[PDB]
């Protein structure tokens, strides 16, 4: 959407229609510093859990990171706001 | 495409006014391609008059004037102000279509009013152009929805961080950080700086892509806001500014080098707040920078973005990544102490990268061996490392003094 | 555009079961703690 968010963006450009992969080393248990954690001397019909990110959980959101800019695999598109009404703090 | 004629039962119907009762098909086609071909020589030469007396709008007169050319007598009675009229009678079987004449009393032709008296030629001079374009004398031709609160603190923050001046842009990024009802206005923000990250490929701003990430940086501040529902939308911008290769306009001079160290800073802080097992952020960030890292073909610039993330990541993971692939120190130093082209880019960009690498696994060195080092850079690749570990030992022994 | 409405990925009948097999294994009861650990011990829908 050219009018939506992004709008100055789109005004400044001028375009007006409309072995070390294995999976282990991967495991947050060789990979996070849980020592610290360790406390020394410290001083449902709905549901009961909140709901996930399902894009963030299940998309393939690496798929937006550009690698290259000249050679870049596929063909990115503008993105519309989908407004996800699953967030709360959000009056619709 | 063809030649056209009068239709042969136009033929037929002229004949019954002479009082012809049968009139065979042969004759009716004898008859409609003379007075077709008749047509057509009246009709070109018509076009004499209305080209030679230039006029582009073949009058009545012209007709007549053509009519008196090939001898035949004057049609009379054509000159008058009149148009197309034509009245169906529709009939018991006979379709056709007439004239309906009207009357008038004679009187009131003697009585009507008078128009008015013409004007005789005269001539007229005027400039069309003066040793150029034409002048302007009249004698010539003319030449869900945001409220309009939020929907001005949007236009305004947004257009405060795009680089007109740096105090109001450190007031937007002081707004930004340290306001309690910025919700609603979030997907606006996500979508704001996913798509002017996006907009870096068109144009390799490295300021406005720094000041896009000081947006997030100050975004992921904000105690008020729960940046849970769109991280999925800033996790691969601040990827493109880490891991992407051309971050500059002009490659030799530009700093890329610090929006790839500030955005791996960046996303170290994002898989800390937000990384949980049913997300699995963390590991899957790993698992690109990781992938882009051992892979070769990978320019310098990259591997740069890929070795700063994963060692901002921590201690663990430069122990787990980073350290079996020290021997590709030697790969780089392939480049740097002998290389047949030495005025080329890859040379700062290489020992960046060995700068980067050293000081990083100068305490995994300080943690993971002996407090002597009396040869462990010689052990060490290009005998550089090593040194850099010695130096860090001392700089702990110093940090020990202190405390 | 609004982002259809997301469901949690446990069943009601499977969050009812986190809800009782974690109020047994906070031990008001002892036969209940014990079932609830040998049901942790051996269900083998217990991951997800």
């Amino acid at each position: 959407w050219r009018y939506g968010p992004a709008r100055l963006w789109y005004d400044m450009l001028g375009v007006p229609e409309d072995d070390l992969l294995a999976d282990e080393n991967f495991l947050m248990v060789t990979q996070l510093h849980w020592e610290d954690d360790i406390i020394w001397d410290g001083e449902p019909w709905y549901s009961i859990f909140p709901i996930d990110n399902e894009d963030l959980v299940y998309g393939r959101w690496e798929d937006n990171i550009i690698w290259d800019a000249q050679a870049m695999p596929r063909l990115l598109e503008p993105p519309v706001l989908t407004l996800d009404p699953n967030d709360e703090n959000l009056i619709l | 495409l063809s030649n056209t004629v009068l239709p042969s039962e136009s033929m037929k119907v002229v004949a019954e006014s002479m009082g012809i009762a049968q009139i065979q098909e042969e004759t009716c086609q004898l008859l409609t391609d003379e007075v077709s071909y008749r047509i057509k020589e009246i009709a070109q030469d018509a076009l004499k008059f209305m080209h030679m007396g230039k006029r582009q709008k073949l009058t009545t007169s012209d007709i007549d004037y053509a009519l008196k050319l090939k001898n035949v007598e004057p049609l009379y009675g054509f000159h008058a102000q009149e148009f197309i009229p034509f009245r169906f009678a529709s009939g018991g079987g006979r379709e056709l279509y007439f004239y309906e004449e009207k009357e008038v009393d004679l009187s009131d032709i003697i009585n009507t009013p008078l128009p008015r008296v013409p004007l005789d030629v005269c001539l007229k001079a005027h400039w069309l152009s003066i040793e150029g374009c034409q002048p302007a004398i009249p004698e010539n031709p003319p030449p869900h929805e945001l409220s309009v609160e939020q929907q001005l603190y949007y236009k305004e923050i947004t257009e405060a961080c795009v680089g007109s001046c740096e105090a109001k842009r450190a007031e937007a990024l002081q707004s930004i950080a340290t306001d309690p009802g910025l919700y609603q206005m979030l997907p606006r923000f996500s979508t704001f700086i996913s798509e002017g990250v996006r907009v870096n490929v068109v144009q390799n701003n490295l300021a406005l892509l720094i000041y896009l990430m000081r947006m997030v940086k100050a975004l992921m501040d904000n105690p008020t806001l729960y940046l849970e529902k769109y991280v999925h939308e800033l996790i691969p911008a601040v990827m493109t500014c880490i891991v992407s290769r051309q971050l500059c306009l002009r490659p030799d001079v530009d700093n890329h080098w610090a929006l790839r160290d500030f955005a791996a800073r960046l996303v170290a802080q994002i898989c800390k707040h937000f990384s949980t097992t049913t997300n699995n952020i963390q590991s899957r960030i790993t698992k690109t920078f990781t992938k882009s890292w051992v892979d070769e073909k990978t320019p310098w610039t990259t591997r740069y973005g890929s070795i700063a993330g994963l060692a901002e990541l921590g201690h663990d993971v430069i122990k787990t990544l980073i350290l079996p692939r020290l021997q590709q120190e030697g790969e780089r130093i392939r480049s740097v102490l002998d290389g047949p082209v030495l005025s080329n880019i890859d040379r700062i960009g290489a020992d960046h990268v060995q700068s980067l690498l050293l000081k990083h696994c100068a305490p995994v060195l300080a943690k993971l061996r002996p407090p002597p080092d009396n040869q462990d850079a010689y052990r060490a690749e290009f005998g550089s490392l090593g040194p850099l570990l010695c130096s860090q030992v001392v700089k702990a022994r110093a940090q020990a003094a202190l405390q | 555009r609004l982002k259809p409405r997301s469901i949690h990925e446990l069943s009601v009948e499977q969050q009812l079961y986190y809800k009782e097999i974690t109020e047994a294994c906070v031990g008001s009861c002892e036969a209940k703690r014990a079932e609830a650990l040998q049901s942790i011990a051996t269900d083998p829908g217990l991951y997800q």
